[PDB]
């Protein structure tokens, strides 16, 4: 069906085992809940205001988490690039960069791993990939590579090519962009790996702290061009 | 809040433009298959 | 190269055998496990078992008093004495009937009190499901689901009941022809259940004392209202408990005490609840009344055998495995066996595969079917364990 919403409805049984029940009280377990309306809706479930709990919740707290809800829904309409934008356009209206952000990542999860002729995931993410603050620059990038990564068109490649360029404080994001950028095309990628190399050498080479830096820039050299 | 009703707005055109496209797109499928059936 | 085929692999697979055994040097356990991870704790987390917690052997209580705690302990059978325990948790988890882990000179509380039961019963849980579901149990759908609406919605949403104010049925009776029904079944309700489902097979509740079994059917109810919801079952209860028909002499009175307090324990004053329990037996007019009394025996599955319809499921059930020659007969396979039985139908098919693969055969035809049919439901027709039992007597 559409709604199971069960396992965790499952967390029934074991209240009443050690004595008194409903101690959970935190905030991010709702986190989970994404996942309870995100991870049972793959294989082309539907909830029509059944992601209430999260619509509250994303005006509620957690930045980190209404973006995590607005990417959840991605996961919703994996594979219908038809229908789904329909479902994701009333995020793209929202006050919120961390839900405008999540809906651009949503738009760029239902894209993956099919080439439509209407190229709506470049087609809405482009515009946000360069964008002044980071919800929507950051997380503007990301759906994209995940739409494009299999049809390794190097046109939209290139046109992420000055993020790596920007030179921007992007401590964050350029690492991610060296994942999407490597989402697309990773290995034997001539604008790419050059990119990198000299961002690393920019900034990385006088600052090496923290794992955020060089975990995500060596994954933009390599890895599609394993085999 | 003006850049960012100027941005939604423009926003907007694109995917009322990108929803019909994809709309026709659909159609035009639908017809080959319905035509070989 | 194929008497010279034993020439290139001894060379290197001797060579394995020896420095897999250099490496295989932790080993001999005789009550361990592999130390680099049987003592992978081997440093000194191991002292602290031994100076932060000190013996702290089990105790029983005995009575509360006024005031101030100072409550009456029993160890076993060692000394029945008068302590306060100690002040790390408030004096409110002291209950009579209950087991602290209590000192020998200073007596301190440690943890809170657990009951304490036969370690038999804590066995009887079965834990496992067999691989056995509701689609291959073909013949009695009319019994599936009313077994259906038992084990069910009341261990999923209960909103249906409460919205209409009732109460779900509690107890209930499976029966059916004797050697086939209501156990395989039974299988295929602890394969789709979720909560814990307690077996109970009559003949062991039998001890070589008297009223034991009570004692034991009290444990075991105890354990099961720990938890919310947990299923029970009971399997040839003929045994457990007949019928009160003493005279002169006593005779079966040690079972008779059993089955009356278990019949005592399912009604009357606060019962278990939310606990569905179900029996299955292979006579059903020799119960008690008592016991045959519905808020114990509300519903009454019965299961007979089938006509014409489930003899066919079954055929198409047991045999989506053995080769044949595409087209088959199989309603006039069970045409063929009126009166049969669905293990019977399944010995049929065993045989069939048996009498192919014989001298050299992989699919059995339809004179093979024939020729299990006939060594079976009529050249075994002389015992065929139906017809004094179709009677139920
Ligand atoms: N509807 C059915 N479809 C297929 N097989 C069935 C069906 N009903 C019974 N059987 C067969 O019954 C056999 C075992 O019967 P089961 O033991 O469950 O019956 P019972 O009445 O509880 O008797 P007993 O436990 O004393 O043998 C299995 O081989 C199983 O294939």
């Amino acid at each position: 069906p559409k709604v199971p919403d069960d396992i965790y409805k499952t967390h029934l049984e074991n209240n009443r085992f050690g004595g008194s029940g409903s101690q959970v009280d935190s905030a991010r377990m709702n986190l989970a809940s994404s996942f309870v309306n995100g991870f049972v809706n793959a294989a082309f479930g539907q909830d029509k205001l059944l992601t209430d709990d999260g619509n509250k919740w994303l005006y509620k707290n957690k930045d980190h988490g209404m973006l995590s809800a607005a990417a959840s829904l991605g996961m919703i309409l994996l594979w219908d690039v038809d229908g789904g934008l329909t479902q994701i356009d009333k995020y793209l209206y929202s006050s919120e960069d961390y839900i405008k952000s999540g809906a651009l990542l949503a738009c760029g999860i239902v894209n993956s791993g099919v080439r439509n002729e209407c190229d709506p995931a470049l087609a809405l993410l482009s515009d946000y990939v360069l964008h002044n603050s980071n919800t929507m620059r950051l997380g503007s990038i990301f759906g994209l590579g995940l739409a494009y990564a299999g049809s390794n068109r190097e046109d939209v490649l290139t046109l992420l090519l000055p993020v790596m360029g920007d030179s921007k404080s992007s401590m964050e994001v350029a690492g991610v962009t060296a994942l999407a950028c490597g989402m697309i095309a990773v290995g034997s990628c001539n604008g790419d790996v050059t990119s990198t190399i000299l961002q690393t050498i920019m900034e990385k080479s006088e600052t090496e702290l923290k794992d955020t830096y060089a975990r995500w820039l060596p994954l933009g050299l390599g890895l599609n061009h394993l085999g | 809040d003006r850049l960012r009703q100027t941005e939604n707005r423009a926003t907007r055109c694109k995917v009322e433009r990108l929803q019909l496209l994809l709309q026709q797109k659909r159609l035009r499928r639908k017809a080959r298959r319905d035509a070989r059936g | 190269y194929s008497r010279q085929i034993k020439q290139v692999e001894d060379d290197i697979q001797q060579l394995l055998k020896k420095i897999n055994e250099l490496t295989g040097i932790k080993e001999s356990d005789t009550g361990l496990a592999p130390p680099a991870l049987w003592d992978l704790a081997a440093d000194k987390q191991t002292l602290q078992s031994e100076q932060p917690l000190q013996v702290a052997r089990c105790t029983k209580i005995i009575n509360a008093d006024s005031e101030d705690p100072k409550y009456i302990i029993n160890v076993k059978q060692f000394a029945k004495f008068v302590v306060d325990l100690s002040d790390q948790v408030a004096p409110t988890d002291i209950e009579e009937g209950m087991r602290v882990g209590v000192d020998r000179n200073k007596y301190q509380i440690h943890i809170p009190l657990p009951p304490k039961i036969d370690p038999t019963v804590t066995m009887m849980q079965v834990e496992e499901k067999p691989d056995v579901t509701y689609s291959d149990v073909g013949g009695c759908k009319e019994q599936i689901e009313k077994l259906r609406e038992v084990v069910e919605t009341p261990l999923l949403h209960p909103e249906r009941f409460v919205n209409l104010g009732i109460e779900p049925p509690k107890g209930v009776l499976l029966f059916g022809p004797p050697g086939t029904g209501k156990t395989l079944c039974a299988r295929a309700v602890a394969n789709r259940t979720d909560a814990c489902f307690i077996r109970v097979i009559g003949s062991e509740l039998v001890q070589k004392y008297v009223g034991e079994g009570a004692r034991m059917v009290r444990e075991l109810f105890e354990m099961a209202r720990t938890k919310k919801a947990c299923l029970i079952f009971f399997d040839e209860i003929d045994a457990i408990g007949g019928a009160r028909f003493d005279d002169g002499a006593g005779g079966d009175n040690e079972v008779q005490r059993t089955m009356l307090e278990l019949i005592n324990q399912l009604d009357g004053f606060d019962p278990r609840g939310n606990i569905k329990v179900l029996m299955a037996t292979n006579r059903p007019d020799t119960l008690d009344p008592a016991l045959m009394r519905p808020g114990r025996l509300d519903r009454k599955i019965e299961f007979s055998l089938p006509d014409l319809e489930g003899r066919t499921h079954i055929f198409k059930i047991h045999a989506r495995s053995m080769s044949v020659e595409r087209d088959i007969r199989f309603e006039l396979l069970a045409r063929l066996c009126p009166n049969s039985t669905g293990a019977e139908i399944r010995s049929v098919c065993t045989e069939a595969g048996m009498f192919a693969i014989r001298a050299r055969r992989k699919i059995a035809t339809e004179k093979d079917f024939l020729e299990a049919v006939n060594k079976v439901i009529k050249s075994y027709a002389k015992f065929s364990a139906t017809p004094r039992y179709m009677t139920y007597n």
